[PDB]
This record gives C-alpha cells, structure tokens and sequence, in this order.
C-alpha cells in the first residue's frame, strides 16, 4: 500500500552567559 | 526601554482613522472593561487590519467617543527590537521586560499593545529550554491590572496558542472576518482624500472598485485590506511620475492596470479594454501560428470569450474543455500559443506517470502521516503559484479512475483542498484535456492503423456531462501539411538572420521533408527532429570553421537519385 | 558627521550613471508613496547596488527628476564613523538620534544606508556591536525622512521579510547585473579618470574583450566588479612591468597576460579561445581516451551545433545521456571534455538522492534543515562555476521528482533558489550516465540457442525515463564495448602503475604478451566493463609478490619473471635474486 | 614565489583596492611572501615606483597589552595609524588580520575607505569565508590573492637556506639527497598538509631523532633512513625494512588464525594476504587496507575470525553493532552531531574511534540491517 513516514524533531542548544567584571581602580 | 505611545501620535498625526470596525471595536472595549482576564487577542491573518484596530482605539479615546470608564487610557506599543536587544546575559530580558512593567504601574489606566505576540511570548529568553518565556506576564495578566492587547495570525494561534492552556485562558480571541470588496470600497473612500492631498491627485470611482476587484482576482498571496491600499498608493506615485507636461492629475483606470500588473508579475494580462482588442482577433493571430483544425479554433475562442465576458459561473472554472484529435494534430501548440496570447503561464502534466493507485496522491498530495506529505501536491502547488495559468493534462484517458474523480470535483465546485489545509482556487484556470499505436499491424500484410461514440465509450457520461464543450480536431490535410513545414523553414530563417545568412531553400526541398517529417500516426512530432539534424547540423559546422563566420550564403539541393538533401555554401 | 552626496553632484565630483535606468524609476516610484516609501536594494556584491543610489543624486542636479522631489538633498551615512568613540557611554545612540533631530528639522531629505543589514542586525551580523535597529524604527514609523538601504539575498532572507514592521516599511527591489553590452558603456564613462591616473591608453577592443572573457575564468564576483578591476590592474601592471621604455600602449595581448595570472592558468585564455578549442576538440579528445570513436564524435558535433547559435539561447548548451555500461571510459571522456574546454568538473552522485525529501535539498530545503543552511547544491555549485560541467551518475535510481528540476533547466535554463537568486544554465553542459539496459542485454534467454542479439535495450530507457524528459534530450549516446585491442592498453596502464610502485623498491616486473590476454578476458566483464581489471590485478598479481617480498628472494629487488603456463592455462610467477 | 610576489606589487600600485590579501592554507608560507618583499627593497629589484618604501610588521600581542583603564586600545591604534600615514610610503603588514577585525572596534575602516594607507593582510581560507564575505565593506577594499603551494624544486632551496639553523641547533648535517627525499616523500604521502610546513617538520624531527639516540656527540651525518622513518611515522604508511620480530607475526598469521578458527581457510587467506600486501607497500594509498563482506550460515566464524584477527595483530577492535542504526537519524552518532545542537559536545563514535586507533580493525556487524 503506502509507507508511513516519520518526522524527527531536532533540539537546539542555547546557553546564557554571565560576566565577571574587574574594578578599574 | 522606551515604548512607543499610540495616543501621542494620534494627537499630532500619523494615525489613520479606522472605518467600518464597529463590531470589532465594541468587542475589544467590552473585553478591556472586564475585571479579570481583560486582555484582548486580535486573531487574524496576514494583510488584514490587525494593527488598525489597536491604533483605531487610540484615535477614539483622543476624539472622546469612548465610554467614560474606558477614557483617559493611553495605549502603549512596545518596541520588540528594544526588549530583545542584548544577549548572552542572565538578566537582560528580565530587566528590560520588568522595567517596562514597572514604568507602566505609575499609570494604572494605561493599556499595552504588543504586536507579533508570538515572537516574544512564544520564546522570550528560552535559552537551553528555559520556561521563563511567557511565565512573567501570566500572573500579571490574570491578577495584575495591566492589559495586553495581542495580535497574532490564525495559523500561529494554532501552532503556539491553545497548547499552553494557562496562557490561553488569559486571552480573549477576537476573530476577524476579512471584509468583502464592498466593505473595502467604503474603507478606500474614507482614505481617498488623505492620499489625494499627499499626491495632489484624484481617484475615480471606477478605479477604486477596479483596484480592489483586480487585486482579489490576481493578487491572491496578499489579503484585501492591505493589498488594495498598496495599489491605490502605487497608482498615485505612478500617476504623478509618468506625466511629462501632460498634467494628468486625475487617476483613471489605466494607471490601476499598470501597477497591479507589475506587482502581480504578469505580462500585461490584468488590463481593462486591452484584452478586448486581442479577443476581437484572437483566432486570427492564433491562425498565423497554427495551420489546420480551423473549426477547433472557433470553439475554443468562443468559450474563452464567453467566460471572460463575466457571464460564467462563480463556483466553476472559466471553462473545461476536452480536446480530442489524433496525435500530432497540434492541440499542445494551440495551448502553448494561447497562454502566450492571453499572457498566462502554462502548466504541463502527463498522466502516463499517474496510472498507478498510489501515484494519484502526487497531484493533491499525500495524506498527513505518510510519505510525500511535506512537499505537497504538484497540481495544487502549481495552481496556487499561478492561479491564472492554463492547465494542460496530456493523455487524460490513461489516468486512473480515481484521478477522474479529482477532476470531477474541480469542474463541479472549482476548488481543491491541499493536504496542508490550503484551498487551491480553480475559478481562473483554463482546464484543457487532450485525448488521442506505434507498433505495426500484427498481420501477414501490414495495414493502416489510423483511428462521436468513441469518446462516450472511453469516458463515463458523468465526466462528459461536466465538460463545457468537447472540441474536435481534424486530421492534418495534405494541403495543410505544406503550410506546417513552412513555419519551420521561416523560423530557422529569422534565427539565421541574426547570424547574417539567407537560406535559398524553395518548395523543392520541402517536398521530401514533408513526407519524411510527417507521419499519419506520429503526426508532426518527428518534424522538429528533421530540421534538428538534416538542416541544422550541416550548416552549423561550416558556419563556425571560419568560411561563413563573417557573413555567409547558403542554399539547399535535393537530387532525385541521391534521395537526400545536399547543400551549397558561398561567402 | 553625515556626507551630503547631493552637494557632491553639484560640485561635479560624482560621475554620470551609465545604465540601470529601469531600476532608477522604481526607486523614484517608492519614494513618492505615502506608505512603504523606503527603497531596499537586495543583490549580490559587485552588482553596483550603491551605484544606483549615487546616480540618483546626480539626476536631481540635472533636473530630469520630477520637481516634487527636486529640492530633496539625498544624504548618506557610514557605520564606521557612527561606531567611533565606543568608549563613550551610548555615544553611538546619542549621536545617531542627534543626527535625526537635525534631519527632522529640515524634514525634507533621503538618507542612503549602505549595508543596512548591519544596522538592523544588532548582533545578528558577524562581530556586530551596533544597536541601531531599534533607533531607526521611530523615524521610519513617523515617515518624516525616507531611507535607502543595501543588502544581499542571504541577509535579506534571514533578516528581511520576517519582521512585519520592516515588511510594511521597506520594498523589495530586484537589482540585476547588466547586459554585456551595457558593461562596455560603463567602462567608457570612467575612461578619463582611470586613464589619467595611470597615464595609459587602452583601445575599445581591449575593454570589450575583457568583459566577454573575464566572466569565463572569474566567478568570485559579478560582471561589473572584476572588469573595473581588470582594466585598473592591466594599467598598473603595464605601468611598472617595464623597467624602462614604458609600453603605455595597451592592446588585446596585454590584457590576456594579466587575466591569465589572476586566473591561475598557463596562458590558455584567448579572445576567441572557444573557436580554437572547438576545432581541435575531436582530435585532441580521441588521443586522450582510446575507443568510443562513434560516441566521442557524436558528442563533439552536439557541442559545435550549440555554440553556433542557431537554436534557443535560453536552453542549455547541451543535454546528453551517456547510455551504455560502466567501465567503458564514459566518466573519462567527461573528465577530459572539461579539461579540454578549460572548465571545471562538478561530479554529483545521484545515488544519494534516491528519496523524495533529498530532492528538495538540491534546490534548498525548508528552514531548520541541514541542506537549507548550506543551500541548494545544484544551484550553489552552478553559481560557483557557471562554466563547468555537471555529471549526474545513475539517474535511473533517482526519484521521478528529480526529473522535474532537470526539466526546468532544459526548458528554461534557470532554476530559482529559495534565496531568490536565479541560476544560469545557458553556459553549462549536463551529462548523465545510466546502466539501464545492460542487465537486459546480458539476460540469457530460455532456449537451446542463446539469443545473442539482445541489444534492443532502448525500451528500458523509455520505460524508466518518461518520454517528456528524453524528448528534450539531444542524443542518447550509446557507449560501445571495448575491443580486445583497447583492453590490452588498459592492462598495460595498470601494469605500468604497478611497475612504478615496484621501481621505488628496486623490483622489476616482466609480463609476457600471452599472460596479458588472460587478464583481458577475466579482467573485463561485458556487464561490468573494465572496472574489475583493478581488482583482478590485485588478486592475481600483487598477492603472490607480497609473500615473496616480505620473506623470500625478493626481500631486496632481485628479479621477477611472470609467464603463463600453456598446460594449465594459469599464470606462473618466476622469482629470482 | 616570483609570480605570487608579482601579484602583490601590482595590486599595491593600483589606484583603488590597493590592499593585497594573501589568502592561503595553513603552513603555505604566507608570511614569507610579505617578509620576502622587504628583502627585495634593500636589493633594489622591486620596481622604482614602490622603491624606498618601508614595511612595518604589526604585533597584535604588543598592542593588546592594554595598561590604561580601557583607553589604551583606541589610543594605541589611533597614534600608530597616524605615524604610518604621515610618511605616505609605508605599507603596513598585519599577519593574522582576522584577529584585528574581530572584537578585542578595529577603527581602521575609515583608513581603508580613504585608501591613503596600504595594509597587507594574511588570513586562512576558512576564516576568510566565515567573516570577510559577510562584511562586504571590509572585503571590498581587500583583493583576495591565491597561494596554494611552492614548486618542488624551489622547496629544496628554501630548506637549504634554513638548513644552517637546524644543523647548528641539532648539531647534525643534512645531506643533499636527504633534503630531496624529504620533499618528494612528504608531498606524496602527507596530502592533508602543505609542502612548506611538513618539509620543515620532518627535517626538524629527523635531526632530533639522530642526536637523541647517542648520549655523547655522535651520528652527525643524517641518512635517508631517518627521513623515511619520520615521514612514515606522520603519514602512517607502513615502513619498509621490516624487522625480523614483526616478520613472524605476518608469516604465522594464517596458522594462528587457523588454530583458533577451523575451516573457512579462504577467509583467513584473504585477510592475511591483504594485510601482508599493505606492509609490502603494494596497496591503495587512498582506500582502507581491506574491505571484506563476510556472508554465510549461522555460526561459521564470520565474527570470530575478525575478533581473533585483532588479537593476533594486537590492534583494538572497533566493533559496531549496525542493528542499533536502523533509522536514518542514527547516522549522526557515527558521522558526528551538528555544531550547534544539544549533542554537539559528544563526538562521532566512528570518527573519534578511528582517530584514537588508526590501525584498529573496524567490524560492522550486520551491515545489511543498517
Ligand atoms: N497544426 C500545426 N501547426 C503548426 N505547428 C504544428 C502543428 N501541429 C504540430 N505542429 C508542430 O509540431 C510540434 C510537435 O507536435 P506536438 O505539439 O508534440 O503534438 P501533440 O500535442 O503531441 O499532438 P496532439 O495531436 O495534440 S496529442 C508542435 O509543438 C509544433 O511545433
Ligand atoms: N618563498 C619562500 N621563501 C622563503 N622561505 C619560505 C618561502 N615559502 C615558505 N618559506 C618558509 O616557510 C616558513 C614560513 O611559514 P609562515 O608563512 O610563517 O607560516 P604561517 O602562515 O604562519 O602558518 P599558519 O599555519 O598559517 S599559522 C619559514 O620557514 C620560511 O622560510
Ligand atoms: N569456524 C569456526 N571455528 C571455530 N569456532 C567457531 C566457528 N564458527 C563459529 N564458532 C564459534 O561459535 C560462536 C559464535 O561464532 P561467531 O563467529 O561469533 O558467529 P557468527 O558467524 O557471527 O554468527 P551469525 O549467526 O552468522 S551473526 C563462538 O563460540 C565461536 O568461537
Ligand atoms: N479598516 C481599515 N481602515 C483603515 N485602514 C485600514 C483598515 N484595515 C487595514 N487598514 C490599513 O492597513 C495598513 C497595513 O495593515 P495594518 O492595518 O497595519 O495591519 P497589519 O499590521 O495586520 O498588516 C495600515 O496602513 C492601515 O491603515
Ligand atoms: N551601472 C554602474 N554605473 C556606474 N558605476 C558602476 C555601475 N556598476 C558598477 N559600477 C562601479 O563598479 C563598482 C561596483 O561596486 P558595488 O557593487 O556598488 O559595491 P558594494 O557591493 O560594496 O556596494 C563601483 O566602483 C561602482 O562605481
Ligand atoms: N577506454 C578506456 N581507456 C582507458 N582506461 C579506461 C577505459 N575504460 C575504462 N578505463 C579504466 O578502467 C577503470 C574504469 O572503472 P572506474 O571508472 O574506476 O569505475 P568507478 O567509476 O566505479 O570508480 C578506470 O581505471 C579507468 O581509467
Ligand atoms: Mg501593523
Ligand atoms: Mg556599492
Ligand atoms: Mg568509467
Ligand atoms: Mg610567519
Ligand atoms: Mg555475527
């Protein structure tokens, strides 16, 4: 008859960042 | 993080008054007057006036024609680009989003209008699958006194909304009905003086109706409210630029035709009073590119004019025809020339590859959850891409019975449904079905295989009864064959004129080419190949070797004994 | 801060505009509109997108432009100047809004913005610290001042048409490279400036032939980008190459030398190289590949007829189906056909596109697909080399949908990509190889006498490939079976390679003439061609020698004597020290 | 590099886009192209138009040592550019230009647009495609030049010029035959690397290997045997002059494999012969040692022979069960995960395993199921 296709679902990696500051003086 | 104000703009200018949205405005006002869950959701489509409803509410408050309880409110339109600016920071979105809310608390009567809600409320800062995207507004919307007017499309509503039940309950859907041509005619009338003052032009009533009617007929991709204004706006700019000392301030229907054509990417098809000139002599100009089957031209040209006269049916195509004649007569030539004449595209399909049971889905598309669903169906896709093209289906009789049912639904209702839920409009497509052996007779002595009741036997009455008119094509007469071969010789002449040579060929050469090229069964299909090798290949080599590069003179010579076409070269 | 390009035109510093007339009217058309009045030029670099904006200011000075916008003074802004003083706290934003306030007070002007993708792309663009995307929205929404931008198809797709605000503010314009004749006129305009700078003089034929030939050997940029550089480079190279007796005169021969160096070719390029390469195409190809005299000759005639020009210019140069079994040097002639014509080779194995989904990958997949980011392989490959040859092996295995994309090339010679660029096929030749029919041709029948004549294998070609597709094809070149003489040369080729590898170790190899014949019948299979000749050599010749080399008399280059045994009819190997 | 250097001078003399961009692959001698240009100036061979023109090599690290409180980055670049511009003859040279363009902003864009100062930039084909094509403003001024590789004979001269430094450091003498051997051998086997870099790596390695073996000063003269050893080690091609210790394993590979697995001698012979063929050198240089498909009835030693072969040869067995990879999406495991997806951290199982064990036998059990 017919072939039942399957659709895979991709996952993306997104990561937040933090900044460690250095006092000027 | 500043946010644009919609009341300040309307008090100075730049906010266009909204007309004909009484029902939608009342619903938004009623929703905004609620104690809890007072967050309207303008669910619409693309091109419809979604932002107009929001901006219309601003000019209503300024003018004062609003309930006193709903008065003194200031609609704020935040800049998504501002909040979304800044990345790779733990609290940038939270600080920007919570700054806007804090600055809004000072005005307990202010309203927030967020355009394209799905962009920032679908995934605000969903880094690494974070669940903070729309959890900030959810408590604020249900409990908080801050209102959020949202505007999204119907498709996005299903894709994202209604899945997060918590967020969906805090929004009140406001359905838009895509106002008809009559509603859009009143809208453009109210805006006519504004555009006329900017461009210093004037629009006729005929042009207004023509622009809206032509955009829906040809510009199917865009919706009526925005696309109609686009035509009016473009006609004003073109009506002012094109005149050179003419001072044609008025904007007639002619200017509308130019802009709609150009923006629709068509070869001048959408013009008024221009087609009538071609319709007057459509058969004449067609007879100069086709020789024979003259009776068929009359049937085809009259039905075309019949449909174009505006007297046809709204729930059926312009005209369904079943061209019937032996192979090679030239039904495909009539169609390939009709499309160029009428300025429409050409769609060509062969039912020889759709004779299987599983291949029928290639036209409409595979059902969901099965192979072939993603790309869709070539038939519905091509129709949506070119709703004014001419549909050509070669060898329809070979098609499986299921395919005939598909065509029956088309001819009966004039519309098909794609596997993705789309609607393929067939109301502006010329449906053309062509119907007609190579193997020699299986007998001791070979015999002729040349072949009104034949169609009835090979086609069910339900299909024949749905045809507008069955045009018959006559077998190529001996006299007519001499005319057909002349078209190829003159076609090569104009092609050769670019190089700078003139072929001395006369009727003596065409005598042999005729019988060799034309076959009773194959017709004139080998005719193209005849010139491809007999006439083109010999001249090609000498033309390039240097003897005739800088101008050349050629001729043809046919010897009775040799039974072949010799050639003469001069320079 | 900003630069008034309009003032430059009055001063006379700007140059005249040569061509792109149709595009100029569209810009004027959009500017006069009340809404969606911001023009947007989307095109590939080198097309001269900025030329249109620069020329627009020039025409206003002439007064041909309508008087409605005659007083308007088009301005321009450079992100570099705006990006300066990064140390200051928001000076970029503070000075940008200040500029708008000055422009707003005037309330009559246009502002060109080169590389607008960067301004809107607040961090989207590589190394982008700009945050002016939000800043432009207030001015554009008010509509007091119009803006003209510039972007590419890549950025336009990924960034533009997604934001509804930009969709209702910017209008897509299709800037396209000009005709070859138009390019000549443009060079003529800039002649006094370029000639004066280098104090040289080039004839009309030099700049004319340069554009017609530079397209063939250069692909990195569009037509009027390299041509302006080629004449500039030619004058510079001529100015300094002669130590003394400066040859300021520039001829067609001088431009051929400079283009050869950048092209990285050994001077093969010529003004009429195509005519020269075509005449000697047949003789220079048969020598390279032995056999297939009938097939090779037919192929050469087809390319000659196409180059003659007595056909349809939109159709591709040639569509050929290399029918016949593999191992008969079909890919070899294709490889040598490109090498002879001085063009690259684009080999694509269609066996990896045996599924419907993969078909879309060739012309660009939908968003979120690996192919989508890369783009259409067929379109991108052709764009990178618009003169190379396309090879699609095993077309009988490809999905029927693949034929649809090929039909558009053979019928229109152009394939629209999702980015919006149109591929050029009028200068590309497509050659397809297929094994269909060979299996049936070698299918022994059910009878006492085998039906030796089973060459009627055309029905299979017609059965697999729909008539529509094969109808457009010029000729179904049928590759013959290598004669015993050709097979002998193939054996020597493999033997020579073995001897070369053996020579590095001091080992000679002697093979009798009769032994080679044994390899010919076994090595060459009618159904598989000469492909098993590389495997039989390894199994019959390399294996015995390997055992003796590791432990035997052949440890250090002694001797080899290969001879066939008549009594046993099997190869015999003699080893000596 | 007379043809490559010619390209740089002509573009520099051009009125517009006078910024030669020496785009080449890693270890192609890109810096030498610009370093060589300075030499010709003193010699005077350069054309008179560009004669007497100073060349300054910018140091990214020196300028990056910002001491001021965020004001050093702009002040250093601003003052440096003016010093080069006032002369009007200097042609700045910046190696690894990609670093300067990247944030660390550059502020050199106005200088490039004006064109008063000429700046030379070196960048790899990779980085050139990633960033320069995106910014048309930056790449428009720079004219991409092509540098693929030097000639075979010319490379021997470059090695001779650099030979005294290596000889003194390693206290060894390189014979003329050895240098020619290294260039010819290296290019033929190490296809991935380029002629200039790999040619100096084997030379440097060959000297260290000779000196290290004897404790006292000895083995000064270097023979071609060392060159073959180091070039074979990096290329991994089987070294010639096989030791008698390793000539027993191959000799008795079939007998050992026949004791563990009885019958099916043809399979053992094919595997042993192919392995022996590779060591001899009569093998493909762009294909695996042997591609064998084992089929037959159940329990006939198809998998056992492969497992024992690994044990006999003392090489790791990269056994992969293809039954797991029924779906197309599972191919990501073997080839590798996408760069930006969640699984980017994990590498390709097949790719990483092969890299870890180059000579390891790869057993794809039940390949048909894949
Ligand atoms: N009556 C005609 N007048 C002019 N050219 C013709 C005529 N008949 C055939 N030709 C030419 O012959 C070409 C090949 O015929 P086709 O168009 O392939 O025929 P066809 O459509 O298969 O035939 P039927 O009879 O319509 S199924 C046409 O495209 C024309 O160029
Ligand atoms: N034409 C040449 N003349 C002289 N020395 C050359 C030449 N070509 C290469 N070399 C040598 O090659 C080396 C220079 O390599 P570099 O150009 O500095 O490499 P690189 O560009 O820094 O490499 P990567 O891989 O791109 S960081 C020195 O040993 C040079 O002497
Ligand atoms: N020819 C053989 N000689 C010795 N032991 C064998 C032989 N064939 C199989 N065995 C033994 O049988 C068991 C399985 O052998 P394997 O070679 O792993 O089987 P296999 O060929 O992978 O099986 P399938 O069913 O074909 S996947 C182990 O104990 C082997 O040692
Ligand atoms: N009923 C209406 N009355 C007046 N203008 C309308 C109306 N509907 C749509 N428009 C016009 O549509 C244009 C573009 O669409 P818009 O109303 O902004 O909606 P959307 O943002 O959904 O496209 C606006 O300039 C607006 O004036
Ligand atoms: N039609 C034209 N008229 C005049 N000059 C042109 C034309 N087309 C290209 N040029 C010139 O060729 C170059 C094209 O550069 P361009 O493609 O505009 O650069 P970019 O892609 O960086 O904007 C410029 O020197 C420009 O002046
Ligand atoms: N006519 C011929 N002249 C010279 N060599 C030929 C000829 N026909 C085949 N060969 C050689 O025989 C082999 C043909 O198979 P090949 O092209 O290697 O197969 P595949 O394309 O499957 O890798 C090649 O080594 C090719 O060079
Ligand atoms: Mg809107
Ligand atoms: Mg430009
Ligand atoms: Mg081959
Ligand atoms: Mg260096
Ligand atoms: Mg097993």
């Amino acid at each position: 008859g017919k072939t039942n296709d399957w659709l895979d679902f991709d996952q993306l990696a997104e990561e937040k960042v933090r900044d460690a500051l250095k006092p000027p003086s | 993080n500043f946010t644009t104000n919609l009341n300040q703009l309307a008090r100075v200018g730049g906010i266009d008054p909204l007309i004909g949205r009484e029902k939608e405005l009342e619903r938004a006002i009623q929703v905004l007057c609620r104690r809890r869950k007072n967050n309207p959701l303008l669910v619409g489509e693309s091109g419809v006036g979604k932002t107009a409803i929001a901006e219309g509410l601003a000019w209503r408050i300024v003018q004062g024609d609003v309930p006193e309880v709903m008065a003194d409110c200031t609609i704020y339109s935040l800049d998504i680009g501002s909040l979304l600016a800044g990345t790779k920071y733990r609290g940038d979105f939270e600080k920007r989003f919570k700054a806007l809310l804090k600055q809004l608390e000072q005005d307990t009567n202010s309203i927030l209008f967020i355009d394209e809600i799905h962009t920032i409320i679908g995934a605000g800062a969903a880094s690494g699958g974070q669940v903070d995207a729309a959890n900030l507004i959810k408590p604020l919307l249900s409990s908080g006194k801050i209102r959020v007017i949202g505007s999204t499309t119907y498709q996005e509503f299903s894709n994202i909304f209604e899945k997060d039940r918590a967020l969906a309950r805090r929004f009140q859907k406001i359905d838009i009905t895509e106002p008809s041509i009559e509603e859009t005619v009143q809208i453009i009338n109210g805006l006519k003086p504004k555009y006329e003052a900017h461009h210093d032009v004037r629009y006729t009533a005929k042009a207004v109706r023509a622009a809206v009617e032509l955009a829906v007929k040809y510009i199917n991709d865009r919706h009526l409210p925005d696309k109609a204004i686009d035509v009016i706006d473009e006609a004003g700019a073109r009506a002012r630029l094109m005149p050179v000392s003419k001072r044609k301030k008025t904007v007639n229907v002619a200017d509308i035709e130019s802009v709609v054509a150009r923006i629709a990417r068509i070869p001048e098809k959408s013009v008024s009073q221009s087609d009538r000139d071609t319709l007057k002599n459509l058969g004449d100009r067609l007879k100069m590119l086709v020789f024979g089957q003259d009776k068929a031209i009359e049937a085809l040209t009259e039905a075309i004019k019949m449909a174009r006269a505006g007297l046809g049916h709204e729930h059926k195509p312009v005209g369904s025809f079943l061209f019937a004649g032996p192979t090679g007569v030239g039904k495909t030539e009539v169609t390939v020339q009709l499309s160029k004449a009428l300025g429409i595209e050409l769609l060509r399909f062969d039912m020889s590859e759709y004779m299987e049971r599983h291949t029928v889905s290639r036209l409409i598309g595979a059902p969901p959850g099965y192979v072939g669903f993603d790309q869709g169906g070539l038939l519905t896709d091509a129709v949506i891409k070119h709703p004014h093209a001419v549909l050509l289906l070669d060898e329809i009789e070979k098609a499986h019975p299921d395919v005939f049912n598909i065509l029956l639904q088309v001819m009966d209702n004039g519309t098909l449904t794609d596997n993705n839920g789309r609607k393929a409009d067939f109301r502006n497509v010329v449906l053309v079905m062509t119907t007609n052996t190579e193997r020699k007779s299986i007998g001791l002595i070979h015999q002729d295989n040349s072949t009104m009741e034949e169609i009835k036997k090979i086609f069910t009455p339900e299909f024949r009864n749905r045809l507008d008119n069955i045009i018959w094509f006559d077998h190529l007469s001996t006299d007519v064959i001499h005319q057909v071969v002349d078209k190829f010789i003159v076609e090569l002449q104009v092609q050769l004129d670019q190089k700078g040579v003139s072929l001395e060929v006369s009727q003596e050469a065409r005598n042999w080419l005729a019988e060799k090229g034309y076959d009773r069964a194959m017709g004139a299909r080998p005719m193209a190949r005849v010139i491809q090798d007999n006439l083109k290949k010999p001249l090609a080599n000498e033309l390039l070797f240097g003897s005739l590069v800088d101008g050349g003179q050629v001729t043809v010579a046919l010897d009775k004994e040799k039974n072949e076409l010799t050639y003469g070269f001069q320079s």
